[PDB]
C-alpha cells in the first residue's frame, strides 16, 4: 500500500566525495532502512530506523529525513563502496523496497593488460576452437575489442563480458572470445586483437601463431 | 460472549480512565472493542468529573475480558495487589489503536512483583511497554516473539527490579517450568 | 557464528514447483523471524514475506500470497519457501534473512547466499573446462564453456588465491548454452615452482571439476 520512489538510478563520483541518494515515499512510513548490495554478494544493513548505523559500519555512513522523505549519505566516497543502494520501508505489517541506486567510483584513466590466450587441444580434439582475449584493469569501461584473423576483421562469432567495478582499485576487466569450428581453425594462422582503449595511445595488439 | 465498548469509544469518550462509575459497566464482559485504561485517578477518585474512587475489589469484574481490540494502560494499580489478577483470562491484544501510536501493552511504575497475564497468547499490533515497576521480575525469562504478528513489534520493557536481585532473591522460574518462559513464580505461569 | 546456508540452485520448467531450503546456523533458531526476498536478474528486490519460526504466523506481499508458501522445521533448525504454478517470470536469485528487532531494542539482520532459481524449457547439461595456460607479469585462467542453466562456482587452488582473479559474467550462447571464463594474474616467477588449479562446481548438474593449468 506504500509506494517507493528512489533516486537516482546512477551515480558517478570520486573518492572522498560526498554521495546521497534520496527515496520519497507515497503514504507516510514508520520505519527506514537502508541496504549495500555489492556486486555478487547479498544485501547488507547499513541503517536502520531511518539513522541508526548499523554495528561495524563507518562513519561516512548516515541516514536522515523524516515524514515521507529519506535521505542516504556517504559524505566520504571510499573504492569499497562500490555497490548498488536499497532502501526499504517497513509500514502497517508489509515491507517494500525502493529501485536501487548503483554508486559507481570515478577515476584516472587506466590502460588495459592486454593477454591472449589459444584453444586448449583438449577442446581441439572435441571439435571446437575458442579464442580468449583478456583486457586487464583498465578505467573508463569503454573500449574495443576487434578480432583480426589472418588480417581480416570478424563479425558474429565473437561474445564478451566485462566485470563489475574492483571494490579495491576501482577498475574493470573484458574477456572477448572468438569461436570457429575445429575445421575454421586449421585453414587459418596469425589470430590477434586490435584494442582500442581511452588510456592507450595506439591500439595495442596481442597474438600468436598456429592454427 | 459479549463485545462492550471500551474507555474513549461509545459513551466511555471524555473519561480518562476505568473507575468506579463506569467499572460496572464491564460486567461479563469478552471483547472489549477499545482501550483499558487504569489510571491513579481510578484510585484517588476525581471532584471534578462527580467520581468516586474504585473499591480495588470491582477490578475483578475485568476476569471475564479475553479479547483487547486497541491497546492496554495500566500506569495506577493496587499498592498492595502484587499481580494483574484481573486480567488473567486476557488471550489476546489487537492493538488496532496504540497508545501514542506504539505500546499496545503499557504497564508503568507500578508495584506488580509478578505480571500473571498468564492467557495471553497474542499481541497483533503495536509494541510493549514494562516501565519503572521497582519491583516487577519474570519479564525477562520469557519469548516476547512468539506473543507478536510482525517484525516490527518490540519490547522497551526497561528500568525494573534488575534480573539480578530477582536471581539473588529467588524470583526466577519455578522448577517445573519448560524453559520458555515465566508470568510469576507458581507453576501455574510457564510461558 | 551466525550463517544461512541456502539449498543448491535448480531449473525448472513452467508449471512445477520449487521448496527452496535455508540452513540457519548460528544463533538460537526459534527466536527471530524468517524473511525471503527476490531479486530478478539485474534488478532490484522485492519482498515476499516473513514467518515467525517461534509461533507460526505468516506476513506476505500482496503480489506473493498465491505463488509462495512459507514453512519451518524447527527440529532442524530450517526455513523452506515453495513456489506454486512456476512463470517465465519467477526466475531469480531467492534469498532468506533473519530480520528482527533485539530484546535490546537494537535490530537484528542477517542474509542467505541465495538460491538462483531457473524457469525455462531446457535441460541441464554440466561443462566442459578447458585451460588458457601462461602467455613483469603473466595472465593465466580457465574456460568454463558449455552448460545451463546459470550459476557456476569458480575459485582457484582452493579458496587460497582471491588476490587477482577476475571470474567473468557469463553469456549465453547463439546455442541456447552459458559459456565463462575465470583468469588470474600472478608473478611469472611462480609459473616454475607453483601449481595453478581452478575449481569449478556446477552444482544443477552434480559437475564437480578441478583443471591443473600449466604453461605449454
Ligand atoms: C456517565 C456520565 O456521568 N457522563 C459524563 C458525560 O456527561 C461527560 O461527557 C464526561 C466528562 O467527564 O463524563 C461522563
Ligand atoms: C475520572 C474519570 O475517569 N471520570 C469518568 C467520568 O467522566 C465518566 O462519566 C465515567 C464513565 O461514565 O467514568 C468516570
Ligand atoms: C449486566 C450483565 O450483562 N450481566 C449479567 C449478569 O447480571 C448475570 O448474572 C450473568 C449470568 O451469568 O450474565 C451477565
Ligand atoms: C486481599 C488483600 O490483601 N486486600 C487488602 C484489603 O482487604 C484491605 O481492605 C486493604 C486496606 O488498605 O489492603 C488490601
Ligand atoms: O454531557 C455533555 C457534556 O459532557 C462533558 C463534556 O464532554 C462537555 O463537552 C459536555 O458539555
Amino acid at each position: 500500500d506504500i509506494q517507493m520512489t528512489q533516486s537516482p538510478s546512477s551515480l558517478s563520483a570520486s573518492v572522498g566525495d560526498r554521495v546521497t541518494i534520496t527515496c520519497s515515499a507515497s503514504s507516510s512510513v514508520t520505519y527506514m532502512y537502508w541496504y549495500q548490495q555489492k556486486p555478487g554478494k547479498a544485501p547488507k544493513l547499513l541503517i536502520y530506523d531511518t539513522s541508526n548505523l548499523a554495528s561495524g559500519v563507518p562513519s561516512r555512513f548516515s541516514g536522515s529525513g523524516s515524514g515521507t522523505d529519506y535521505t542516504f549519505t556517504i559524505s566520504s566516497l571510499q573504492p569499497e563502496d562500490i555497490a548498488t543502494y536499497y532502501c526499504q520501508q517497513w509500514s502497517s505489517h508489509i515491507f517494500t523496497f525502493g529501485q536501487g541506486t548503483k554508486v559507481e567510483i570515478k577515476r584516472t584513466v587506466a590502460a588495459p593488460s592486454v593477454f591472449i590466450f589459444p584453444p586448449s587441444d583438449e577442446q581441439l580434439k572435441s571439435g571446437t576452437a575458442s579464442v580468449v582475449c583478456l583486457l586487464n584493469n583498465f578505467y573508463p569501461r569503454e573500449a574495443k575489442v576487434q578480432w583480426k584473423v589472418d588480417n581480416a576483421l570478424q563479425s558474429g562469432n565473437s561474445q564478451e563480458s566485462v566485470t563489475e567495478q574492483d571494490s579495491k582499485d576501482s577498475t574493470y576487466s573484458l574477456s572477448s572470445t572468438l569461436t570457429l569450428s575445429k575445421a575454421d581453425y586449421e585453414k587459418h594462422k596469425v589470430y590477434a586483437c586490435e584494442v582500442t582503449h581511452q588510456g592507450l595511445s595506439s591500439p595495442v595488439t596481442k597474438s600468436f601463431n598456429r592454427g | 460472549k459479549k463485545v462492550c465498548n471500551g474507555i474513549g469509544i461509545g459513551e466511555f469518550k471524555d473519561s480518562l480512565s476505568i473507575n468506579a462509575t463506569n467499572i460496572k459497566h464491564f460486567k461479563n464482559c469478552t471483547s472489549i472493542s477499545g482501550d483499558l485504561h487504569i489510571l491513579p485517578v481510578a484510585f484517588r477518585g476525581d471532584s471534578f468529573t462527580h467520581t468516586p474512587p474504585l473499591d480495588p475489589q470491582e477490578l475483578d469484574i475485568l476476569k471475564t475480558v479475553k479479547e483487547i481490540t486497541g491497546f492496554l494502560l495500566i500506569q495506577a494499580w493496587p499498592e498492595n495487589r502484587t499481580d494483574l489478577h484481573a486480567f488473567e483470562n486476557l488471550e489476546i491484544i489487537r492493538g488496532r489503536t496504540k497508545q501514542h501510536g506504539q505500546f499496545s501493552l503499557a504497564v508503568v511504575s507500578l508495584n506488580i512483583t509478578s505480571l500473571g497475564l498468564r492467557s495471553l497468547k497474542e499481541i497483533s499490533d503495536g509494541d510493549v511497554i514494562i516501565s519503572g515497576n521497582k519491583n516487577l521480575c519474570y519479564a525477562n525469562t520469557i519469548n516476547w516473539k512468539k506473543l507478536f504478528g510482525t517484525s516490527g513489534q518490540k519490547t522497551k520493557i526497561i528500568s525494573n527490579r534488575g534480573e539480578n536481585s530477582c536471581k539473588a532473591t529467588g524470583q526466577v522460574c519455578h522448577a517445573l517450568c519448560s524453559p520458555e518462559g515465566c508470568w510469576g513464580p507458581e507453576p501455574r505461569d510457564c510461558v | 557464528q551466525v550463517q544461512l546456508v541456502q539449498s543448491g540452485a535448480e531449473v525448472k520448467k513452467p508449471g512445477a514447483s520449487v521448496k527452496v531450503s535455508c540452513k540457519a546456523s548460528g544463533y538460537t533458531f526459534t527466536s527471530h523471524w524468517m524473511h525471503w526476498v527476490r531479486q530478478a536478474p539485474g534488478q532490484g528486490l522485492e519482498w515476499i514475506g516473513e514467518f515467525n519460526p517461534s509461533n507460526g504466523r505468516t506476513n506476505y506481499n500482496e503480489k506473493f500470497k498465491s505463488k509462495a508458501t512459507m514453512t519451518v522445521d524447527t527440529s532442524t533448525n530450517t526455513a523452506y519457501m515453495e513456489l506454486s504454478s512456476l512463470r517465465s517470470e519467477d526466475t531469480a536469485v531467492y534469498y532468506c534473512a533473519s530480520r528482527d528487532y533485539d530484546y535490546a531494542g537494537r535490530y537484528f539482520d542477517y542474509w542467505g547466499q541465495g538460491t538462483l532459481v531457473t524457469v525455462s524449457s531446457a535441460s541441464t547439461k554440466g561443462p566442459s573446462v578447458f585451460p588458457l595456460a601462461p602467455s613483469g607479469t603473466a595472465a593465466l585462467g580457465c574456460l568454463v564453456k558449455d552448460y545451463f542453466p546459470e550459476p557456476v562456482t569458480v575459485s582457484w587452488n582452493s579458496g587460497a588465491l582471491t588476490s587477482g582473479v577476475h571470474t567473468f559474467p557469463a553469456v549465453l550462447q547463439s546455442s541456447g548454452l552459458y559459456s565463462l571464463s575465470s583468469v588470474v594474474t600472478v608473478p611469472s616467477s611462480s609459473l616454475g615452482t607453483q601449481t595453478y588449479i581452478c575449481n569449478v562446481n556446477h552444482k544443477p548438474s552434480n559437475t564437480k571439476v578441478d583443471k591443473k593449468v600449466e604453461p605449454k
